[PDB]
């Protein structure tokens, strides 16, 4: 009839760098979701305002899938209503959610010896992240009262490194993040199960 | 915009370019201990030499940042760790000179070898030859001559080292904004900016002088008690009333006693406790040791281990084919990397061992979630305390007698924990007095307050003060005797030690407490126990991000040092040494030596 794409979101080869994620707007479905549970055994399913183990016979207007790939420490702030590095400078989830994550752990995939300094995180800010908006600039991050002219004593760049290594903790360990987030409003409806 | 913001801003940038760096350093130690080639060496220089680079352009610019306006106690404490130049003011000449001798004195330290008149070819280090020469024979003259050719072959090379590294290092204090070195090293047991909370530089050196006098009379009925039993073993050679010459207790430089316990055994026929029999009985091994004592752990409510700490940590020699040093050390590699290198055997004491390691782990992995530069213990002494409370606990008749390793029909008896008390004094108590002695001559020698031409004389005769030792033989300006002691030569701070004694049973006596314990200390165990685990965690989880006052009320309701609790743990032990003093003289006499005829 017609697949979801849900399969090629969940096991692309690369997740993207949290500060940079990847989103895609899935609009014309059948939303089977036996397969969605066969991945892998998720650190996180934690849902946000719809069944979850009984998704099915809900129909919505379109569904978001957000990829990432962020330390262990940092999944628990993608939810509704955190703050701290990743939830107000990366990725801010809106108070008014209707979906959820779905976060399991990516070592023997995105962790490679001497370090793995592919994935980003923005750290500085002038600004807390407003929801579902993502600004990938790289400009300099001017921290004093001082016109900055690149990275100096009180000029720092923005992004981060993740170093990812496979021999870490739980909490510093690769995890692979997908959001889905559903929308539905009053329009022709196409993705839901029956 | 303003300074704390920025401040703010820069201790972030730092905190994560840190752990990064830290861990690629951590890391390459790790692996050239667990495995010594050349090519691991190579990769250690090159990542420390990167993290040291680090350090210093970070110092630079937390200089930057002045520490008189900033409000959060956090920030400053993180600043003021940065901020702390070090050795970089001494100009770059004479840094190089001082890390010359740093260098040339550890080396010779290293390297020290002493060759006896029968054969010039034939000479022995002094680990392990000298130690197992003079910490196991009975013979007089054998320990004197180990002793005497220690000392005259590797003090008077190192006295005009010792000289220079004095010099250079008063000259770092001094330009660091510090009277002498001595007041460097106690800059860690400092506090300031908070209400009845501060602790000054000197008050170190009050309280320490104020609990020494506290301590003064155990120590003195036990040495009484030692040498009484010495005399009955070296009958012509130690007056009843002088004191014990410094080759007679048990150890180089007499540092711990606890070699005596063969010759100053309370009862010879009471079997002592071992449970390595149970070890070989049971056929157990490193991993069951540690399953054990993470078991331990998880019974007062500290929780598990991390299982990369099982995956890749080594806990057994690695046979023979790559050689590795595993001196007992509990590894913080940072991002949750902690590991343990030791190589376990089927003994008692590697079984307490790997609960004091473990326990050093616990703490790690406590203060995980604190910043970069406050991942560590409050004060110097808040680490060992910690590990060997856990050590305390562990070798205790109840506990192992829960394990299954002592059979349930043991006797215990007084006899039994006379014995007991009796050996933790000779290797707890016995060694206060020297780790006084030894970091008051420091002080006084990096001070000024002795001439280089009186560092020895003054040397004996406050050690004939305080610890109760005399020289056999007579000792000229040439020797450099404190500079023979491994700590010594290798600028590390010795009050530590003493500072980790009283913190340890402190906490000791504050978790008894917690754990609704019924009779002496010295039987009491805090397994089983969720509060004292809870009060203990609540103290670990601080790491130094407060002051180590706070962090000690937190635990023992006291912000200072007191030492009731130590006498509290030797009552039975005091009550039954004070029994046995009656007809023997307490005290000593400073005019006797072993030479004078
Ligand atoms: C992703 O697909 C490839 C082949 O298309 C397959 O080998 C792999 O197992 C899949 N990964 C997951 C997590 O299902
Ligand atoms: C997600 O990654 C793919 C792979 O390069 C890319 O083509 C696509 O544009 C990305 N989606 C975004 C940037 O929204
Ligand atoms: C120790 O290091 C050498 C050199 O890198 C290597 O050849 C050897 O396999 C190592 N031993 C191990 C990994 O047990
Ligand atoms: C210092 O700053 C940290 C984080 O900004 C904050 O949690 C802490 O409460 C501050 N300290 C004080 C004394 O306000
Ligand atoms: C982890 O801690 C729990 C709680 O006490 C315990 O039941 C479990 O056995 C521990 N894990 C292991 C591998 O022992
Ligand atoms: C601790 O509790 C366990 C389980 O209740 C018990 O088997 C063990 O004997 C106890 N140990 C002590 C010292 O009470
Ligand atoms: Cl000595
Ligand atoms: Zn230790």
């Amino acid at each position: 009839t017609n697949l979801c794409p849900f399969h090629e979101v969940f096991n692309a080869t690369r997740f993207a760098s949290v500060y940079a994620w990847n989103r895609t707007r899935i609009s014309n479905c059948v939303a089977d979701y036996s397969v969605l549970y066969n991945f892998a055994p998720f650190f996180a399913f934690k849902c946000y305002g719809v069944s979850p183990t009984k998704l099915n016979d809900l129909c919505f207007t379109n569904v978001y899938a957000d990829s990432f790939v962020i330390k262990g420490n940092e999944v628990s702030q993608i939810a509704p209503g955190q703050t701290g590095n990743i939830a107000d400078y990366n990725y801010k989830l809106p108070d008014d959610f209707t979906g959820c994550v779905i976060a399991w752990n990516s070592n023997k995939l995105d962790s490679k010896h001497s370090g793995n300094y592919d994935y980003w995180y923005r750290s500085f800010r002038k600004s807390k992240l407003k929801p579902f908006e993502r600004d990938i600039s790289t400009e300099i991050y001017q921290a004093g009262n001082k016109p900055c002219k690149g990275k100096g004593p009180n000029c720092y760049f923005p992004l981060e490194s993740y170093g990812f290594r496979p021999t870490y903790g739980v909490g510093h360990q690769p995890y692979r993040v997908v959001v889905l987030s559903f929308e539905l409003l009053h329009a022709p409806a196409t993705v839901c199960g029956p | 915009s303003t300074i704390e913001e920025q401040a703010k801003t820069f201790l972030d940038k730092f905190n994560h370019e840190a752990e990064d760096l830290f861990y690629q350093s951590s890391l390459a130690s790790w692996n050239y201990n667990t495995n010594i080639t050349e090519e691991n060496v190579q990769n250690m220089n090159n990542a420390g030499d990167k993290w040291s680079a680090f350090l210093k352009e970070q110092s630079t610019l937390a200089q930057m940042y002045p520490l008189q306006e900033i409000q959060n106690l956090t920030v400053k404490l993180q600043l003021q760790a940065l901020q702390q130049n070090g050795s970089s003011v001494l100009s770059e000449d004479k840094s190089k000179r001082l890390n010359t001798i740093l260098n040339t004195m550890s080396t010779i330290y290293s390297t020290g070898k002493v060759c006896n008149p029968d054969n010039p070819q034939e000479c022995l280090l002094l680990e392990p030859g000298l130690n197992e020469i003079m910490a196991n024979s009975l013979d007089y003259n054998e320990r004197l001559w180990a002793w005497e050719s220690w000392r005259s072959e590797v003090g008077k090379q190192l006295r005009p080292l010792y000289e220079e590294y004095v010099v250079l290092k008063n000259e770092m204090a001094r330009a660091n904004h510090y009277e002498d070195y001595g007041d460097y090293w106690r800059g860690d047991y400092e506090v300031n900016g908070v209400d009845g909370y501060d602790y000054s530089r000197g008050q170190l050196i009050e309280d320490v002088e104020h609990t020494f006098e506290e301590i003064k009379p155990l120590y003195e009925h036990l040495h009484a008690y030692v040498r009484a039993k010495l005399m009955n073993a070296y009958p012509s050679y130690i007056s009843p009333i002088g004191c014990l010459p410094a080759h007679l207790l048990g150890d180089m430089w007499g540092r711990f006693w606890t070699n005596l316990y063969s010759l100053t055994v309370p009862f010879g026929q009471k079997p002592n406790i071992d449970v390595t029999d149970a070890m070989v009985d049971q056929a157990w091994d490193a991993q069951r040791i540690f399953k054990e004592a993470e078991k331990f752990f998880v019974s007062v409510g500290l929780p598990n281990m991390t299982q990369g700490f099982w995956e890749n940590s080594m806990l057994t020699d690695p046979g023979n084919v790559q050689k590795a040093v595993c001196h007992p050390t509990a590894w913080d590699l940072g991002k949750g990397d902690f590991r343990i290198l030791m190589c376990t055997k089927v003994t008692m004491d590697d079984f307490l061992t790997a609960h004091h390691e473990m326990g050093h782990i616990q703490y790690d992995m406590a203060y995980a979630a604190q910043p970069f530069l406050l991942r560590n213990g409050a004060n110097e002494g808040f680490h060992e305390a910690v590990g060997e409370i856990m050590s305390l606990s562990a070798a205790t008749p109840k506990h192992l007698k829960s394990i299954g390793l002592l059979s349930p029909d043991f006797q215990e008896d007084n006899e039994t924990e006379i014995n007991f008390l009796l050996k933790q004094a000779l290797t707890i108590v016995g060694t206060l007095p020297f780790t006084y002695m030894l970091e008051k001559w420091r002080w006084m020698v990096f001070k000024g307050e002795i001439p280089k031409d009186q560092w020895m004389k003054k040397w004996w005769e406050m050690k004939r003060e305080i610890v109760g030792v005399v020289e056999p033989v007579p000792h000229d300006e040439t020797y450099c005797d404190p500079a023979s002691l491994f700590h010594v030569s290798n600028d590390y701070s010795f009050i530590r030690y003493y500072t980790r004694t009283l913190y340890q049973f402190q906490f000791q006596e504050a978790l008894c407490q917690a754990a609704k314990h019924e009779g002496p200390l010295h039987k009491c165990d805090i397994s089983n126990s969720t509060e004292a685990g809870q009060k203990l965690f609540n103290m670990l989880r601080l790491g130094k991000s407060e002051p180590w006052t706070l962090a000690l009320e937190n635990v023992v309701g006291a912000k200072n040092m007191n030492v009731r609790p130590l006498l509290n743990y030797f009552e039975p032990l005091f009550t039954w040494l004070k029994d046995q003093n009656k007809n023997s003289f307490v005290g000593w006499s400073t005019d006797w030596s072993p030479y004078a005829d």
